[PDB]
C-alpha cells in the first residue's frame, strides 16, 4: 500500500519564473536625442 | 534692421553666450588650452 504519504519529493519544480518591474514609457513622450557634452542648450 | 548685438565685455556674459541683439550664442568657441609647463 504506497501511496504518497509515503513516497518523498526532493525539490518542486519551479515551472515558472516573473519579475516585478514596470512598463516605461518615455520614449514615447520625450524628444530625447544623446548629448556629448556636460551641458546641453538649445536655440529658439 | 536686424542687430545682431554685442556682449558686455564681462567675462561673465562672454562666457555665457549672453548678447545685447537679435543673436545668442552657444558659447565663446574654443581658442585652445594653455597647460602649466613642467621643470627639468
Amino acid at each position: 500500500s504506497t501511496t504518497t504519504n509515503s513516497n518523498s519529493i526532493g525539490r518542486p519544480n519551479l515551472v515558472a519564473l516573473t519579475r516585478a518591474t514596470t512598463k516605461l514609457i518615455y520614449s514615447d513622450i520625450v524628444a530625447t536625442q544623446r548629448t556629448n557634452q556636460p551641458v546641453a542648450a538649445f536655440y529658439g | 534692421a536686424e542687430i545682431g548685438g554685442d556682449h558686455g565685455y564681462n567675462a561673465t556674459n562672454i562666457a555665457a553666450g549672453q548678447t545685447s541683439g537679435a543673436v545668442t550664442q552657444i558659447g565663446p568657441a574654443v581658442m585652445g588650452m594653455v597647460r602649466r609647463a613642467i621643470p627639468n
